[PDB]
C-alpha cells in the first residue's frame, strides 16, 4: 500500500506504511485510499484514524494542521497534535469544564473568537477520547 | 359524451404536473441532504429530521393536485 | 378622447422627470468635468514646479 | 375631435414620405408603393444630428489650447479619451480610420437616440399645425433604413479590411477550411462561414432598430390609450430607463464595430 | 350543454402549474437551507427563522393559484 | 361557450406561468440569501434589507399578470 | 370509434409527465449519492440506505401517475 | 365573438412567458449579488449599482413584451 | 381514418418524453460517475456497480413508457 | 375575420420565446459578471468592457426576432 | 390525405424530442469528461473508456424512438 | 387562400425555437468565459479567440432555422 | 390543399427541437471546454482534440433531426 | 419593412461624416491633446538633485 508520515513542530507522530486512514478537513472529514487523487487542504480540529497492517487501528489527536496527498506517500503537518493514550478521558472532560465555563464568560466577538476555539479543541478531544475506545 | 371524456385528459395534466414538481422539487432537496450527510456523517439524526421538516412544505401543494386529479377522475368522473 | 389632457399628462411627466434628472443625472456630469480640471490644474501645476 | 386611441397610436407610426417621381409631399392616409418614396423624418433628423456633433467638436478643434482647458472642452476630451481608450483595447494596427470611426458611430447613434426622450407630441404637433407636413416622427434609429445603412457601410468595412491583410489566399482559405479544417467539409464550411459573416451586420442593424423602434412605440401606447393622471406615472418610469438603453445601444454599436473591424484586419 | 368540461381542464392547468412553481421552489430554497446548516453546527434557530420568512413569499402566489383553482372547480363549474 | 370558457383559459395561462416565474425566482434568489446567512450569520439583517431590495423586483414583472388574470377572470368574464 | 380516441391521450400525458419527474428526480438524487460515495466509499453501505430510503419518496406520486394511466389505458380503455 | 375572444388568449401567452422569462432571469441575477455581498460589505453598493445597470438589459425585451400584450388586450381585441 | 394517426401521435408523446427523462436522468447520474472514477481509480468497478443499481431505478419509468408507446403504436 | 387574428397570434408566439430568450440568457450572463465583480471588484471596468462584447451576441438573435414579430404586428396587420 | 399530413408530424416530435435528450444527456456526461482532462490528462484514455460505456446507456432509447420516426415516416408514411 | 397563414406561425416556431436555444448557449458559454477571465485577466485575448472558434459551432443550427424560416416567411409565404 | 399547412409545421417542429438541442449541449460542452483552456493553457490543442471528438457524438442525433426536416420541406412539402 | 431610398441617403450621410471627421476633426483634436499630455510627460522628465 503506502506510507504515511505524521509531524508537528515538537515531534514526530508517526512515520510508515498503513492500509487506509480517515481524516479531518476544512470542510468535512475526508477518506484516503492507496493511489488517490493528491490533494492538500488545512484541517480543523479533530483526528486521524491509522488503520494499519493486518487492520489495526490507533487514534492521533489533530488540533490543527495541514494534510498534503500529492504523492503516494502522503504527510500529515500538525500545528498541535496528541498521541492517543498520552490524552485522556478525564483530560477532554477537563476541557469541557474549560469550555463550558468560557462560553459563560465570553460575552464580546474577538473573546467568542477566542473561546469558539477553545470549544472546538475541547470538541475534538471528546470526540477523540471516546474514538480510542474501539 | 365529452363531459365524461375530457375529465380523464383534465385529471391526466393535473397528475402529470404534480408529479414533476413533487419529484424534481424533493429530488433537489434530498440531493442536498446526501451530499450534507457525507461530509458530515456525525449529523445525520439532526439533518434528517430537518429534511422531514422542510419535505412536508415541498409536498403541501401537490398533494392538493393529486387529491383532486383522484377525486375528478373517480367522483365527477 | 379628449387630447388636450394627453399633452398636459406629457407636460406633468417632464416636469417630474426635469426634476429627477437635475438630482440624479446632471450632479455626475458637473463632478466629472470638475475632477478632470482637478487634475490637469495638478498636472500643470506639477508639470512647473520642474521650474524649481 | 374624433381621435380614437388606435388612431393616435397609428398616426404617430405613421412616417412622412415623399415620392421622387411626383415629387410632392405625400399623404399618410393611403400609402404608395415604390422604392423611391424618401422618409423625410429619417433623413433630416440623422444629418441634422451628425451635423451638431461635427459643429461641437470642430468648435473646439478649431480653437483648441495645449494649457488648462476649459469646462467645455473637458467634456469632448472625456469622450475622446473614452473612445480612444475603448480602441485602443481592441484595436492595435496602424489604421488611421478605427478611431474616428468609432467616434462618429457613438455620438451620432447616441444623439439619435437621444431624439427617443423629448415628449411624443411636441415636433409631431409643431409639424402638422405650424408647417402642415401631414405627419411626423423623429427618433432616427426607430427606422431600420438608417441602422442597416450604417451595418452596410459597416460590412464593406469588414469585407475591405480582410482582404486587404490577408490577400486573396488568405481570405478564401479562411472562408473555405474552417471550422472542420479537411477539404471533405469545404462544402459545408462556405455555408457556416458565409452565415456568420452575414450575420455580424444584420445583427448590428437589427438589434439598434428592436431597440429604439419598440421604446418609441412605448411612448405612443402610453400617450395614446391610458387616462392622463397615469400617462405621467408610467412615462416617467419608462424614461428613466430608457436613457440607460440609449446609452448602452449606442456603447454596443460602437463596440461591435470595433471588435468586427479588430477580428477583419488581424 | 357542454361548456362546463373546460372549467375542470381550466382549473386542471392552473393547479398543476401552481403545484410545480410551490415544489420546486421550496425544494430549492430547503436544499440551500440543510447545505449551509451542514457546515456549521449552530445558530440554527436564527438561521432557521430566515426559512420561514422566504418561504413564505415562495408560495404566495401558488396559494393564489390553487385557491383560484378550488373556486374554478366547485364554486363555479 | 367560445367567449367565456376561453378567457378562464387566458387567466389560467397568465396566472400558472406568474406562478412559475415568481415562485422559482424566488427560490434562486432565497437560497443564496440563506448560504450567505450560513456563511455571515451577523450580517443577516443587512442581507435580509438586499433581499428585500431584490425580491420586490423579482416579484412585480409577475404580479402584473396576477393582477391582470384576476382582471380579466372578474371584470372581463 | 369516436369515444375511445383520446383516452390514449389521457394516458400519454400522465405517464409522460410522470416518466420525466421520476426520472430526473431519481438523476438528481443518486447523482449526490454517487458524489458522497466518491468522497467516503467507507459509508458507501449507509448512504446507500439513506439513498432507498429517500427514493421511496421521489417516486411516491409518479407511480401514482403511472398506476392511474395504466387504468384509464387498460380498464376505461 | 371568436376573434376578439382569442386575441386574449394571444396576450396571455405573450405577457405569460415574458414573465417567466425575467422572472428567473432577475432571480439569477440577484442571487450571484445576494453572494456577492455577503462576501464584501464595502461591494453591496458597488455590486449593487452594477444590479441595477444590467437588470436594465434583463428586463428590455419582457417589458416591451408586456407593452405590446397590454396593446393587443386595449387597443387591438 | 381519424383514429389511427391520433393514436400514432399519443405514441410519439409518450415515447418523446421518454427519451427526455431517460437522457437527462443518466446524463445527471453519469456525471457524477465520471467526476468520482476521475477521483478513485481503483473504486472505478465499486463506483461502476453503485451506478448499475441506480440505473436500474433511473430507467424503471422510462421503459413502462417505451413498452406503451409500442404497445398503443402496433398492439392497437 | 380569423386572418388578421392569427397574425397576431403568431407575433404573440415569436416574441413569447423571444422574451424567454434574452431574459434567460442575459440572467445567466450576468449572474457570471457579478460573481466575477465580487471576486475581483477594482477589476469591474475590464470585465464590464467583456459583458457588453458577449451580450450583444446574446441578444443579437433574439432581437431579429423581436423585428419580426413587430413587422407582423405592425407591417402585415 | 390525412392520414400522411399528421404521420409526418408525429415523426417530427419524437425525432425531435428524441435529438433534445440525447445531446443533451451526452453533453453533461462528456462535459465531465473534459473536466477530468483539465484536471489532468493521464486518463483521457481510460475516462473516454468509461465515457463510451456510459454513452451507450445513454443511447440506449433515443435510438428506440429515432427507430420507430424513421419507421413511421418511411414505413406507415 | 388559407394557406399563407400558417406559413407565419410555421416561420414563428422556428425562430422562436431558434432564438431560445442560440441565447441560452451563448448564455452559458460567455459564463464560464467571464469565469476564466476572472481568475486569468492577463489571457483576455487568447480566450476570447476560443471563444469566438466555440461560438460558430454554438450558431451552427440556429442560423440555419432563422435562414429557413426567413426564408419560409418572405419567399414562400 | 391541406398537405402542406401540416408539413411545413412538421418540419418546424423538428428543426426547431434539433435547434434547441444542438445549442444547449454544445453550450454546456464549450463552457467546460472554456474553463479548461483557462485553467490549463498550453493544453489547448489536446483539450480542444477531445472537445471535437465529444462535440462529434453529442450533436450526432441532432444532424438527423435537421436532414429530415430538409427532406420533409424541399422533398415532401 | 419598406425598403427605401433613405438607406443610400443615409450611406451617403454616414461616410461624408466619417470623412469629415478624418479629415477637420480627429487629426487637431488628438494633436492639440495629445500635445499637453506631452509636455506633461516632459514635466516628468524635467524633474536639483542630479
Amino acid at each position: 500500500t503506502y506510507h504515511l508520515d505524521v509531524v508537528s513542530a515538537e515531534q514526530q507522530m508517526f512515520s510508515g506504511l498503513v492500509e487506509k486512514i480517515q481524516v479531518t478537513g476544512s470542510e468535512g472529514e475526508l477518506g484516503i485510499y492507496p493511489g488517490h487523487a493528491p490533494l492538500l487542504t488545512a484541517i480543523k480540529p479533530g483526528m486521524i484514524r491509522i488503520v494499519k497492517q493486518h487492520g489495526h487501528e490507533e487514534f492521533i489527536y489533530l488540533s490543527g494542521g495541514i494534510l498534503e496527498v500529492q504523492p503516494g506517500n502522503v504527510t500529515v503537518l500538525a500545528d498541535t497534535a496528541i498521541r492517543g493514550q498520552d490524552l485522556d478521558e478525564a483530560r477532554a472532560m477537563e476541557a469541557k469544564r474549560k469550555a463550558e465555563e468560557h462560553i459563560s464568560s465570553s460575552h464580546g466577538d474577538v473573546d467568542y473568537a477566542q473561546a469558539s476555539a477553545e470549544l472546538a479543541k475541547a470538541i475534538a478531544q471528546l470526540r477523540v477520547i471516546e474514538l480510542t475506545k474501539k | 359524451n365529452l363531459n365524461m371524456d375530457l375529465l380523464y385528459m383534465a385529471a391526466a395534466v393535473m397528475m402529470g404536473l404534480a408529479a414533476i414538481g413533487a419529484a424534481i422539487g424533493i429530488g433537489i432537496l434530498g440531493g442536498k441532504f446526501l451530499e450534507g450527510a457525507a461530509r458530515q456523517p456525525d449529523l445525520i439524526p439532526l439533518l434528517r429530521t430537518q429534511f422531514f421538516i422542510v419535505m412536508g412544505l415541498v409536498d403541501a401543494i401537490p398533494m392538493i393536485a393529486v387529491g383532486l386529479g383522484l377525486y375528478v377522475m373517480f367522483a365527477v368522473a | 378622447m379628449n387630447l388636450n389632457a394627453t399633452i398636459l399628462g406629457q407636460a406633468i411627466a417632464f416636469v417630474l422627470f426635469v426634476l429627477f434628472c437635475m438630482k440624479y443625472v446632471w450632479p455626475p456630469l458637473m463632478a466629472a468635468i470638475e475632477k478632470r480640471q482637478k487634475e490637469i490644474a495638478d498636472g500643470l501645476a506639477s508639470a512647473e514646479r520642474a521650474h524649481k | 375631435e374624433n381621435m380614437t386611441p388606435q388612431d393616435y397610436i397609428g398616426h404617430h407610426l405613421n412616417n412622412l414620405q415623399l415620392d421622387l417621381r411626383t415629387f410632392s409631399l405625400v399623404d399618410p392616409q393611403n400609402p404608395p408603393a415604390t422604392f423611391w418614396t424618401i422618409n423625410i423624418d429619417s433623413m433630416f433628423f440623422s444629418v441634422v444630428l451628425g451635423l451638431l456633433f461635427l459643429v461641437l467638436f470642430r468648435s473646439v478643434a478649431k480653437k483648441a489650447t495645449s494649457g488648462v482647458p476649459g469646462k467645455f472642452q473637458t467634456a469632448i476630451e472625456l469622450v475622446i479619451g473614452f473612445v480612444n481608450g475603448s480602441v485602443k483595447d481592441m484595436y492595435h494596427g496602424k489604421s488611421k480610420l478605427i478611431a474616428p470611426l468609432a467616434l462618429t458611430i457613438f455620438v451620432w447613434v447616441f444623439l439619435m437616440n437621444l431624439m427617443d426622450l423629448l415628449p411624443i407630441d411636441l415636433l409631431p404637433y409643431i409639424a402638422e399645425h405650424v408647417l402642415g407636413l401631414p405627419a411626423l416622427r423623429v427618433v432616427p434609429s426607430a427606422d431600420v433604413n438608417v441602422t442597416l445603412s450604417m451595418a452596410l457601410g459597416v460590412f464593406i468595412l469588414i469585407l475591405f479590411y480582410s482582404i486587404k491583410m490577408k490577400g486573396i489566399g488568405g481570405f478564401t482559405k479562411e472562408l473555405t477550411l474552417q471550422p472542420f479544417n479537411h477539404w471533405a467539409f469545404i462544402p459545408v464550411n462556405l455555408i457556416l462561414e458565409g452565415v456568420s459573416l452575414l450575420s455580424k451586420p444584420v445583427s448590428l442593424g437589427l438589434r439598434l432598430f428592436g431597440n429604439m423602434y419598440a421604446g418609441e412605440l412605448i411612448f405612443i401606447l402610453i400617450a395614446g390609450l391610458l387616462p392622463w393622471w397615469s400617462q405621467w406615472i408610467l412615462n416617467v418610469p419608462w424614461a428613466i430607463f430608457h436613457i440607460l438603453i440609449i446609452t448602452l445601444q449606442a456603447f454596443i454599436f460602437m463596440v461591435l464595430t470595433i471588435v468586427y473591424l479588430s477580428m477583419a484586419s488581424e
